[PDB]
RNA sequence: GCAGUGGUGGCCGAGUGGUUAAGGCGUCGGACUUGAAAUCCGAUUCGCUCUGCGAGCGUGGGUUCGAAUCCCACCCACUGCGC
RNA sequence: GCAGUGGUGGCCGAGUGGUUAAGGCGUCGGACUUGAAAUCCGAUUCGCUCUGCGAGCGUGGGUUCGAAUCCCACCCACUGCGC
């Protein structure tokens, strides 16, 4: 049935290694820059807005919004050293606007690099699906302490019954809505209820949490397919 | 053979399960313990040998670079060797050589020992196998078809002579003990059986294949067993010397047909209807009704052979399909039989399960095995290196195909069954499914032309 | 083997005819003189041995009757038993010497006799070069048309041949035959067996190996080293794989007295043949044309040795083969083989050579031979059931002819029936083919 | 075609041996006494009639006619010693009425045992067919000198196209109307013209020479067959 | 593969240390009978210099003056085992 | 069986004593792109304690610090012979 229970332990203990070898084999050429960020969230629209990018990758999510709006300071978090080195070697990088640092969002703590209750917006774009479902609230609590008590957290990631979930063969299933790719990285497909009751258990307040529907079409192969991402915004209670 | 990683416990293996299986087959356990210790030592020896090879390679690379830059004259590192004259690196290479040679000897010994321990270990058992060692008591009868209690006058030993289709004495003069001439109406009947079986299997989707009868020793070792290859196979010798062995079944050359190949998963269920003459050296007579043409040295056999996907329980569905094909064959021939599940102690090393079709001989009053259907899983494909996909994955290990075989029709034994089951007082009635393939005049009855040798 | 009375002028024979025949066969003619001298000395030795045995038996009878070398019956009747024992010792020494001489003479006498070929039929072309003097006796069909592919490509285009994997499994020339070509070979066997069964032949499936003591009597020394595989059992038996089913069929009646009434014995041998010599002579001889293992259907006839019936049966056998190949639509010519290329047993041989339009050559498909009593007297297969007093026995005549070697006939069918879309099925094999293969064998691969 | 010319020479030189071995293997049991003799010929009917029996066999032709008529003296001629010994050991034999002697009728001469021009009747009953066709006139001349100049010679033997001539296989033929039996003895089948011109060439005179027709019938096998013997009487010219 | 009994002529079958290998059965030819035959007479392993002598009883050897008869080996059957 | 030339990865095909076994072709999966793809990114012999190191160029050996490159043997092809 599911993947061997021994193998799932090897996947959990080698999560950072699997993401590091991904950046080794694929360099910065796999993912593409996300220019839809500023438009999608009512924040990030056009003073000194300090931001934390949890799971920054090689950029692709902060460099666009950072060359767009020129009064944003950014913290960058990633547990893979290769991704950090790629972010630093980017020609668009300057220390006066970015502060990149490695931090395993489940084991390490964010206060060792960012000041408490300082960040006004933190982004979770396709980062939480790579974390084991039983260590996600660890990440939510780790980022709960650096958020300004009126600030918020922005989240887009896979949703239930997306096509990518569809495609996976049965030999790639770790559990309910929990799969693994050929390269070792994993994918959890969230539901609105699961994410809601995962954010509520760590002290957040739901604002918007609803699915976003798209489609993928390759004209040459004439392939058009449905896609289901879950977008949301949670807010830290004022008082 | 089994996968060596089933014994490595540092990998996801478990030798305790191999011990349980080796007990259920009533074979010798402790071979699992010898295997586990040999394997655990071989893993460390492999690590050390890789490291010594890396050091030797790095010494050679450094020497080449020193020489091409025209130089003036084992905790080693890359930079560490970069600070030595060529003579000193060669002095180091000599120590590397000595260590590599002794490690290589130890590793070759450990590999051979682990493999000779893995050789005996039988395949894993399907949970449907009856655990036992008494074949006469625990053979599990599964199904019965027809009337398996009727009695008739003559046994096949008389019937083959009353139709004048058998020459035993002259055959033994020509070939020796058990040699025989088949003649007259029984040559036509054998050919009719071959035509009918080939046509049936071809309509089911099998590819008829006529195999060579001489297999080379290098290839026969990979498809046969120690005991068979020792005392059961004839050896052929030409001019020179001669490493050839007459095949005991067509399953042996057909297994070596896709030897050392990467088979596409699409088209994986390859089905072959082998047709050849088989040469078996063991012919022991347990009474009169096992003489005649029942146990002979040479006979034609039609075999089923299937290469299958190792996933999704597909080889076991294929196993059921093959036994069903043989069952329907003998039901269209109108021969009663029962299906028996063989006990653990009687399976050979490759089989995970074996079914037998045992036909009722009314003139002998006995059950005699006509069909033998086995599922050997990847035990043989691993030995022959018949891989399941065309591409090897990044990290995963190579997967092998499953290989099943099942006799469709051994001509002499089936002729004996037809003769005993279709005898009347005036001759042998021809089975309705064989009348297409018989000559005119032999399409209704094979008449008795001689008296019974017993009478 | 020839009758030893043909070499004895004392009997109604003479070795001059044997010398002239050894010249016609372009063999050595000095064997006849050695044989005649050995034979003339052996007759004297045999007479002396019989006389010594007679004296010994009279000595024994005298001693036996009394207890209860110019010697005569009455002469011994007047001696003390001790004297008869002394005489018996003298007779024993003489008998020992005479038996040594007689065994030596018989040995040399048989060595020179097993190398003199059969007498020739007056129709045989006397010559030694086969390629010019073989009398093309008759033509059938169109033996000049030419077509695109040879069999070496056609067996691959229909996907019925596996040579590389066969050479991995069995070695040089090993092969798997698969698919449509197995069905075609089986159809050929069925058609040949029914054709021969309608003519009065008895189908016979033979053993594939033979004891050496029996194989010696049907084969020559040249064959054993050059062409016969040896089978080894356990404990190290001495069996040989048969090169043709004529060899076991010949031994089926060894040491028998056949009834003249049932003398026209005809058998249709079916077996697998094993040859070692597979030497190649170009591409058109590769494929399944010259292999180590193939099925063959044979004609074997035991005939009366009287009234020219053997030669009438010879003509009948070659006519049966010819009709088989005319009904298949294979063009051929019949060839009278020259005396130089005859085996020892044959007194005349006719080959049927078929035209191969893709190869552009004639290839031998049938060989018909009349060995008269050469092998019958070596196997002691006797014509009458009763022997006459003071009259030597006659042996039957034995004839063999290939009906169908399946691989070569498949090659000829493929080359003669190829179209652009596949191979047309011969009209006479359609009833023996599976449904779906009764009009055309389709091409499924490209030509190499 | 015909029998080997070498074999025909062996048959001619071994004629006496072949007849002797016949009497050895068959004893006196093969042929049966001829009681039809006295009736068939007008001679031999009921003074002192001296007779010569050429080819006497073991009797079977003179003992019947000799126990019938008691005033007949008989000379007996045969080249086989066994036949002579059987004739002598016959209990019906007495020297006062018979004079048996061996004489090869072709090589030997009759005057060495019988007086010239003395015999008044000589019988040739199935004797001339055993003689080679080129040595028959030898026998006729050998017996011409012992016949009284008014006496005669009585002859019965096989004729042309008799059944026995038919039965014989082609491998038993020595020449035109000339065959050999399994035992080596031969059979010549005479024609009226041949016998006439054979007796005329030696000084005889024909009286009667005509065929006699019988048959043979075995009821159990239902076999009835024609038989053609040639009977004749030749007479020595008076003056 | 052992550990017992066996092996006769075209076939059956006697055979007892001095056969003519009996008796049958089958097959094959010869028949000249007047008293023909609803049968009779024979032959029927190999060899030789052939009216005789020699060899041959699964095949080879031994003992004996002499073996088809007694001994041994091998081969092949049948009866019990191993497999 | 001799007396010549040859043998590279799934296939073709480079290869020059210091490769990363080039380039293709085939196959296989991954794709998160709002500037989606009439495509892109990769992988694709064996082994080990796996971000690397080791082995592998018909198979075995030799020379060299170092061989896919040079040498030898064997095997198998092709070209000429013997047969
Ligand atoms: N538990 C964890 N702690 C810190 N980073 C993590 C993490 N789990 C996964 N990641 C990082 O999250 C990244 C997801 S790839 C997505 C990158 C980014 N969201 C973008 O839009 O480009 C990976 O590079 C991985 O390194
Ligand atoms: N040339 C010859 N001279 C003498 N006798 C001869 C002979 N040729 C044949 N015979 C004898 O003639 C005999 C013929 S058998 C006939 C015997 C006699 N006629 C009868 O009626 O019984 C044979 O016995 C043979 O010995
Ligand atoms: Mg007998
Ligand atoms: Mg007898
Ligand atoms: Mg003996
Ligand atoms: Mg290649
Ligand atoms: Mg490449
Ligand atoms: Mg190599």
């Amino acid at each position: 049935t599911l993947v061997s229970d021994f193998k799932q332990q090897k996947l959990e203990q080698e999560a950072q290694k699997n993401w590091d070898l991904f950046y080794k084999r694929n360099s910065t050429n796999f993912f593409k820059d996300r220019h839809w960020t500023t438009r999608e969230f009512e924040e990030l629209r056009s003073q000194k807005l300090t931001m934390l990018e949890a799971g920054c990758g090689v950029g692709n999510c902060l460099f666009p919004l950072l060359e767009e709006d020129p009064n944003i300071f950014a913290y960058a978090c990633d547990f893979s050293p290769r991704a950090i080195e790629y972010v630093k070697q980017n020609p668009l990088y300057d220390t006066e606007r970015c502060k990149v640092f490695q931090c395993d969002l489940t084991k390490d703590d964010l206060l060792d690099h960012v000041p408490p209750e300082s960040v006004d917006v933190v982004m979770l774009i396709f980062v939480l699906s790579a974390v084991h479902p039983d260590k996600m609230h660890l990440v939510l609590q780790n980022i709960y302490k650096v958020l300004k008590p009126g600030k918020s957290v922005l989240f887009r990631d896979y949703g239930l019954y997306d096509h990518a979930m569809l495609r996976f063969k049965a030999s790639s299933k770790l559990g309910e809505n929990f799969y693994v790719r050929q390269d070792g990285t994993r994918s959890y497909f969230f539901t609105d209820d699961f994410l809601a009751q995962l954010f509520m258990d760590t002290g957040y307040e739901e604002v918007v949490n609803e699915y976003v529907f798209r489609e993928t079409v390759n004209k040459k192969e004439g392939l058009c397919v449905p896609r289901v991402f879950l977008q949301s915004k949670f807010l830290k209670p004022p008082k | 053979v089994l996968d060596l990683d089933l014994f490595r416990v540092d990998k996801g293996g478990d030798p305790a399960l191999i011990r349980e299986t080796q007990e259920k087959r009533f074979k010798d356990p402790g071979l699992v313990d010898q295997l586990v210790k040999a394997d655990s030592e071989w893993r460390r020896c492999r690590f050390r040998a890789d490291n010594l090879n890396k050091l030797k390679n790095l010494c050679s690379k450094t020497i080449g670079e020193k020489m091409k830059k025209k130089e003036p004259v084992d905790d080693l590192t890359a930079d560490a060797l970069a600070n030595l004259k060529v003579s000193q690196i060669k002095k180091v290479r000599l120590l590397i050589d000595e260590a590599i040679l002794k490690c290589d000897a130890e590793r070759i010994k450990l590999e051979a020992e682990r493999f000779e321990n893995l050789r005996e270990i039988g395949n894993l058992l399907h949970p449907s196998v009856p655990i036992s060692n008494d074949e006469d008591v625990d053979n599990k009868v599964e199904r019965i078809w027809g009337d398996c209690t009727v009695r008739k006058k003559y046994s096949h030993v008389d019937l083959v002579v009353m139709v004048d289709g058998f020459e035993g004495e002259k055959g033994a003069v020509v070939a020796g003990s058990r040699g025989y001439f088949l003649k007259g109406v029984l040559v036509f009947l054998e050919q009719a059986l071959i035509q009918y079986a080939l046509r049936t299997l071809g309509s089911r989707g099998y590819i008829p294949i006529y195999t060579p009868f001489f297999m080379r020793k290098e290839v026969m070792q990979e498809v046969a067993q120690l005991s068979q290859f020792d005392e059961e196979l004839y050896k052929v010798i030409g001019k020179g010397s001669d490493e050839k062995y007459l095949i005991a079944t067509s399953e042996q050359p057909i297994a070596a047909l896709h030897r050392d190949e990467w088979l596409r998963p699409e088209d994986l269920p390859i089905k072959y209807a082998g047709l050849s003459t088989c040469f078996r050296q063991e012919v022991g007579s347990h009474g009169r009704d096992t003489r005649g043409i029942f146990r002979v040295h040479q006979f034609e056999k039609i075999e089923q052979f299937v290469y299958s996907s190792p996933h999704d329980n597909k080889s076991w569905e294929m196993f059921e399909e093959m036994i069903t094909t043989a069952e329907e064959f003998y039901q269209s021939l109108g021969i009663p039989y029962h299906i028996v599940n063989i006990v653990s102690g009687s399976l050979n090393h490759a089989a995970s399960k074996k079914l037998d079709l045992e036909a009722w001989f009314p003139g002998s009053g006995a059950f005699r095995e006509l069909v033998s259907c086995s599922n050997c899983t990847d035990y043989q494909a691993r030995r022959l290196r018949i891989r399941y996909g065309q591409t090897k994955k990044m990290m995963d290990k190579v997967e092998f195909v499953h290989m099943l075989n099942a006799t469709m029709c051994a001509t002499t034994r089936t002729i004996c069954a037809i003769l005993e089951n279709y005898q009347t007082e005036k001759g042998i009635t021809v089975p309705e499914k064989l009348k297409e393939f018989m000559p005119p005049g032999l399409q209704e009855l094979i008449p008795f032309v001689k008296p019974a040798p017993i009478e």
